[PDB]
């Protein structure tokens, strides 16, 4: 009873595309994925523009490559969103256990409320001019390529950060569990001193940004010095 | 298919990173991979791999990148 509300949404939604959406693909895999009670559900690769109610038992939605603007309502047990190369112009509220999100290459201009279970947020090449503040468990953060301002404070188990190609014009404090941080093509003209702080393996690129005479000179000498034990920072 | 650790040294100043590959990525795929992670455009990218400068479409297989800790070094244009 349950399911042939889906099976009767999915049989009406299938109908309604365009001549390009592979609905008819898309309809059999959704019931294989409900009946089957399955984890995970690909619709990749569909040439999609919508998608209806979502089998709710699944874990992972893994729906790149389609033409998707909107999402429905995400399943409330979902881990792992790979929703990147869509055109989705936002993200519905996200769900308490959501690990992963990929959600680059969109059209995306704002992000919603980031869940406390997140470890993992990549969402470059899209359209974001501020992040939701950023959640405890964070591990890796990916916003190259969007119009951001400003950025958020860094939580401390934050290992990878990818802000490239933003108009960022402050840097804040950089965690010690950072061991790669790519700064290039910003507005940045001091660097936090914990950016010499950080491990020895690390690694900074901060090319492309017009760092100031003063910093430039603070920093090499430090990371000119014969004793410095910090990361490798590439400066052009 | 399975995950292959790659030692790359990148020479522009130099660093040394630990890349996860897989056989069958191109090079093209390589340069798209650590112009994310690493900030480096893939036009600039120079990748030596054995006594050869590899080619966009060619694979890390066929230029014998097989196991852990195989080596390739990455040269970075002005």
């Amino acid at each position: 009873g349950s399911n042939e509300f889906y099976l009767k949404t999915w049989s009406e939604w299938e109908k309604n595309g365009t001549p390009g959406e592979q609905r008819n693909i898309a309809f059999n895999r959704l019931k294989i994925c409900l009946q089957n009670q399955e984890a995970e559900l690909n619709l990749s690769e569909l040439d999609l523009k919508t998608l209806p109610d979502l089998p709710p038992q699944i874990t992972t939605l893994e729906i790149r490559k389609n033409l998707l603007t909107h999402l429905p309502d995400l399943p409330p047990m979902l881990k792992v969103i790979h929703a990147q190369f869509n055109q989705l112009e936002s993200l519905p509220a996200l769900p308490e256990t959501l690990e992963e999100l990929n959600a680059g290459d969109n059209k995306i201009k704002e992000l919603p409320f980031l869940p406390e279970n997140l470890t993992h947020l990549r969402v470059h090449n899209n359209r974001l001019h501020i992040l939701p503040l950023l959640p405890p468990e964070l591990k890796l953060l990916v916003v190259s390529g969007n119009r951001l301002d400003s950025i958020p404070p860094f939580p401390d188990k934050l290992e990878g950060l990818a802000l490239a190609n933003n108009f960022i014009e402050q840097l804040p404090e950089l965690p010690f569990s950072m061991n790669r941080a790519v700064l290039m093509n910003n507005n940045l003209t001091t660097l936090p001193e914990s950016v010499l702080r950080l491990a020895q393996n690390a690694f900074v690129n901060v090319a492309g940004n017009p760092l100031s005479g003063h910093t430039m000179r603070t920093l090499q000498q430090i990371t000119t010095g014969p004793d410095y034990s910090g990361p490798r920072i590439f400066f052009s | 298919f399975q995950d292959i650790r790659l030692w790359v040294s990148v020479e522009d100043h130099t660093v040394t990173i630990w890349l996860t590959v897989r056989p069958d990525m191109t090079v093209a795929s390589l340069k798209d991979m650590v112009f994310l992670d690493y900030g480096f455009p893939p036009v600039l990218q120079q990748w030596v791999i054995g006594q050869r400068l590899a080619r966009d479409q060619e694979t890390l297989h066929s230029h014998g990148v097989r196991q852990n800790g195989d080596s390739a070094y990455l040269y970075l244009l002005s």
